[PDB]
């Protein structure tokens, strides 16, 4: 048998468009899956983590810390208008949340 | 027990190279990509059955991407993929 | 600044020459009459397949009789209770259910149901009441099975006593009265380039380039919808984007200087 | 006023296609200049069996087709050969008299000769010899 | 009023003429009407074409004019500003279109 | 314009049968934009189940499902 | 043998048959079992006679025999459980339920 | 063409609730919406209930269960009952 190039490579991804195809098929998402949409899924899935964590990593940076952590994935997901819509009603454990007082309530 | 975390890992170490990630964030990230990747899913599954189409293609995947992500979002998303599919049909 | 507009003349303009029908149906029986009185071995029907244009004729004259495209049509009126099939330049281009006898891109026949009307509207614009000679053009190095198609077609269905191929561009050279020279054929299929040596031709080592007359209305056709990029009030046809490529396009002799400063506002 | 096409590029980057192919609508193939150079200058010296590859066959390279009757063709190419070809050679392009028309012209007058009587395919030959018989002449393609 | 279109419609036929020198035991066969690939397929001569390997000159893709330089995002050969203007602002679908016109699409499968 | 076609007293009406007494001028320009910003979500999303099915033709289904895909799900069509 | 539905032989006015097929055909698993059509066709006829008796008294008290997507409007909201079951649910020509607020009566 | 609706069988149903009743066209439109929608409510959360357990059925178990996650209150009680007698008439058949 020639060797075996494994196709998150043969794509140039990190993401294991194996895995990803198994979970279509055996995932009982339609009766046939093609090639394409394993790569296409795990390209989509391998995006949006970059963003997130390059999202994250910058507010960590922000608080002088080499770690990121919960907090820092929820004050990320809030400060971008689109992942905010894409993750609206998704709750982060050990999140918080984002400082916010209302106008009439501070000082006059 | 089957994680992406590897991946996660690897993300990370490309985007940000001395960072680390905890434990519970972690958790969270896979978490993450395992929500993404049903609703991705479901949506191309509801669209096949919608057209009488029996297979969910690169063109279906494309088009959920675009019901799905907003804006910005949806756009790169749609490049990414795009370009993904391009280099594995290439190859 | 009212300068550069206030002393510009008013626009010449041109119309559209759409590709319409014409008014003209001749049954021309003038050419049989004629013909069967010349001696035997001097009278032959030869008809250019061209893929614009297929021509259709006898031998003893300059002009072709017949000139029309590949054109047909087929129709059933439920309205009427009738079917209608008529071919070549008497379609209108209200209706059209239009498909061509050539393949579109390449000059080599692939659409026999079609090619089979034509032919037959050749046969019955000519007169044919009843058995000629019949001389044929087609494509260069074509392929064998449209051959043997085109024979069967001639043989089998009309009844003919023979025919003979030959390449069109090489009967305009040797009406030309050369010798030895490089035919350059730019057809509206493909462009050919064939060297003939003492009135023979080297089909050996002729090249065809795979461009033509309908790829120049394709690709005008692509850039207009490109250009014009909001959406034009128009139908946008591809003969008419022919004609517009027949009156309008000139090779320009030194191409790298004229179309850096073609845009500018002066002139 | 909306109804309106205008032409500015379009009238010299269509007809451009024939001389440069790869490049104005991706083609991949060369140009009618290349092509007429690499069977000039290549080809017809290395082909055994004829006398003079430059001093015969450019003598008279004409142009025959439809796609032919632009402004300013004939023009391009031979400033093309001029610019391939060895200094010296007497080369003359023209055209044909009737572009689009000489093409029946030419099997108008050839029909009724005696080549074409030696070149004919009756209908008993079709009967016996098969579907794909070919006389060879020498306008027609090679015999198989 | 249509009197005359539909005169115009019954004379232009080729059924209204009977067929006096079609030979009616001749019979058409199912297989014909194939592509070029078909046919090929069938002798598996029009191999005569020729590719080319020198610098091409590239020039514009949205107009005419030459341009030196292409774009990460749309790979699209443009002249100055204005044009990358109406390039990184056209709406979607039709950035793929011009290269389309140009060739080597590769639209997915 | 023709998001003017939805007039002072369409609004209006609508507001009465939501059980609302008195309205100050400046919700009819309000009530558009919010409009507006609706129709558009759901258009996207029709359009987009239409350039899927390779269709030129908008289709009642398409916008069923626009609406359900939006948590607006529609009895009465399909 | 003479064929016997199972509609019937399930004492279901509801197709079980079809609800087999769909359940099948729809992707929603590998395997659908003998039992889940017939348990999904008794719900589906049972929520569809509860919402048609409540939409047949709702057009009875309004003196017509024939219901209208008025009378579905009136016999889902309400009632408390139709109304949850039913909440982000929009009925064409329905209407809403006559409710004037207190503060703005006389 | 053809298109297959549950029309037939809201008419039988509402020939046994309300003999002396009709349905307008409209109001059987949205009662052929309603019954394909919570079909595919039930059988969407059976396959995520198979799918969760690691199981390749969507038994009367999982319909029973979906039933209860997606009705409220009495309407569970009374559907789960319904489709058990539904389920003892067939197999005791
Ligand atoms: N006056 C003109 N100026 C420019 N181009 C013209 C003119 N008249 C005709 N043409 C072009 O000539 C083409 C028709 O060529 P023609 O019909 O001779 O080719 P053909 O012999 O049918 O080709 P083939 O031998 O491949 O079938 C048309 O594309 C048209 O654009």
């Amino acid at each position: 048998r020639a060797k075996a190039k494994t196709r998150s490579s043969r794509a140039g991804l990190q993401f294991p468009v194996g895995r990803v195809h198994r979970l279509l098929r055996k995932g009982n998402y339609a009766e046939r899956v093609g090639a394409g949409a394993p790569v296409y899924l795990a390209a989509v899935l391998e995006y949006l983590t970059a963003e997130i964590l390059e999202l994250a990593g910058n507010a960590a940076r922000d608080n002088k810390k080499t770690r990121i952590i919960p907090r820092h994935l929820q004050l990320a997901i809030r400060n971008d208008e689109e992942l905010n819509k894409l993750l609206g009603k998704v709750t982060i454990a050990q999140g918080g949340v984002l400082p916010n007082i209302q106008a009439v309530l501070l000082p006059k | 027990k089957e994680s992406y975390s590897v991946y996660v890992y690897k993300v990370l170490k490309q985007v940000h190279p001395d960072t680390g990630i905890s434990s519970k964030a972690m958790g969270i990230m896979n978490s993450f990509v395992n929500d993404i990747f049903e609703r991705i899913a479901g949506e191309a599954s509801r669209l096949a059955h919608y057209n009488k189409r029996s297979t969910i293609t690169s063109r279906e995947i494309q088009t959920a991407v675009r019901l799905l992500l907003p804006g910005e979002l949806a756009k790169h998303a749609v490049s990414e993929g795009t370009k993904a599919v391009t280099k594995y049909t290439s190859s | 600044r009212d300068e550069p507009w206030k002393r510009l003349p008013p626009p010449t303009v041109y119309p559209v020459k759409e590709a319409r029908f014409e008014k003209y149906i001749p049954p021309q029986l003038d050419g049989r009459e004629r013909a069967l009185a010349q001696p035997p071995g001097q009278v032959a029907i030869v008809i250019d397949n061209g893929s614009h244009s297929v021509r259709a004729g006898w031998n003893f004259e300059d002009k072709p009789r017949l000139a029309i495209p590949p054109i047909m049509s087929k129709y059933r009126d439920r309205k009427m209770g009738k079917t209608f099939s008529f071919a070549g330049s008497d379609c209108y281009a209200a209706r059209s259910h239009i498909r061509n006898a050539f393949e579109a891109g390449t000059g080599i026949v692939s659409n026999w149901d079609v090619m089979e009307h034509v032919l037959d509207y050749v046969f019955v614009k000519l007169g044919m009441n009843e058995d000629m000679p019949i001389v044929m053009t087609e494509a260069v190095a074509n392929l064998p099975y449209s051959r043997k198609s085109m024979s069967e077609i001639i043989f089998e269905c009309y009844g003919a006593p023979s025919l003979v191929y030959g390449i069109d561009s090489l009967f305009s050279f040797r009406h030309n009265q050369g010798q030895t020279g490089l035919v350059v054929s730019s057809s509206y299929s493909a462009t050919h380039v064939i060297p003939v040596y003492n009135r023979k031709a080297l089909l050996s080592q002729a090249i065809r380039l795979n461009w033509g007359g309908w790829h120049m209305a394709e690709y005008m056709l692509k850039l207009l919808k490109l250009k014009y990029y909001t959406g034009f009030p128009g139908k946008l046809n591809s003969s008419q984007t022919e004609h517009m490529v027949r009156d309008f396009c000139y090779v320009s002799l030194d191409y790298d200087r004229e179309l850096a400063g073609y845009l500018d506002w002066t002139g | 006023e909306t109804h309106r096409v205008h032409l500015n590029v379009e009238r010299i980057r269509v007809p451009e296609v024939l001389f440069q192919p790869a490049a104005i609508a991706g083609v991949d193939q060369a140009g009618l200049v290349e092509i007429a150079g690499d069977i000039l200058c290549q080809r017809l010296p290395s082909l055994p069996g004829i006398q003079d590859a430059p001093d015969a066959f450019l003598r008279d390279v004409f142009l025959t087709g439809g796609n032919t009757l632009f402004q300013n063709f004939d023009e391009r190419l031979r400033q093309g050969l001029m610019a391939l070809l060895p200094v010296g050679a007497p080369l003359r392009v023209r055209r044909a008299q009737d572009a689009i028309l000489d093409a029946w012209r030419g099997a108008a007058g050839w029909a009724c000769t005696e080549e074409a009587k030696a070149a004919w395919i009756t209908r008993e030959e079709y009967l016996e010899k098969g579907g794909e018989y070919i006389k060879e002449h020498d306008l027609g393609n090679a015999f198989a | 009023a249509q009197a005359a279109h539909q005169a115009l419609v019954e004379q232009l036929d080729l059924h209204s003429i009977h067929k006096t020198f079609r030979n009616p035991n001749w019979r058409p066969n199912q297989r014909r009407n194939k592509t070029i690939k078909a046919i090929l397929g069938e002798s598996q001569t029009n191999i005569e074409s020729a590719p080319s390997l020198a610098p091409m000159k590239h020039y514009c893709d949205v107009t005419g004019l030459p341009a030196p330089y292409l774009d990460p995002k749309t790979r699209l050969r443009y002249h100055n500003k204005e044009i990358f203007a109406m390039i990184r602002n056209l709406p979607q679908g039709m950035g793929e279109q011009f290269l389309e016109a140009r060739g080597a699409h590769t639209v997915l499968k | 314009d023709n998001i003017q076609g939805i007039t002072k007293p369409a609004i209006r009406r609508l507001a009465r049968r939501g059980g609302v007494k008195r309205i100050s001028g400046l919700i009819y320009e309000e009530t558009r934009g919010v409009l507006k910003v609706f129709l558009e979500n759901v258009i996207r999303d029709a359009v987009t189940y239409t350039e899927h099915a390779k269709r030129k033709t908008v289709t009642a289904m398409d916008v069923v499902y626009a609406l359900k895909r939006q948590g607006r799900t529609l009895y009465g069509f399909g």
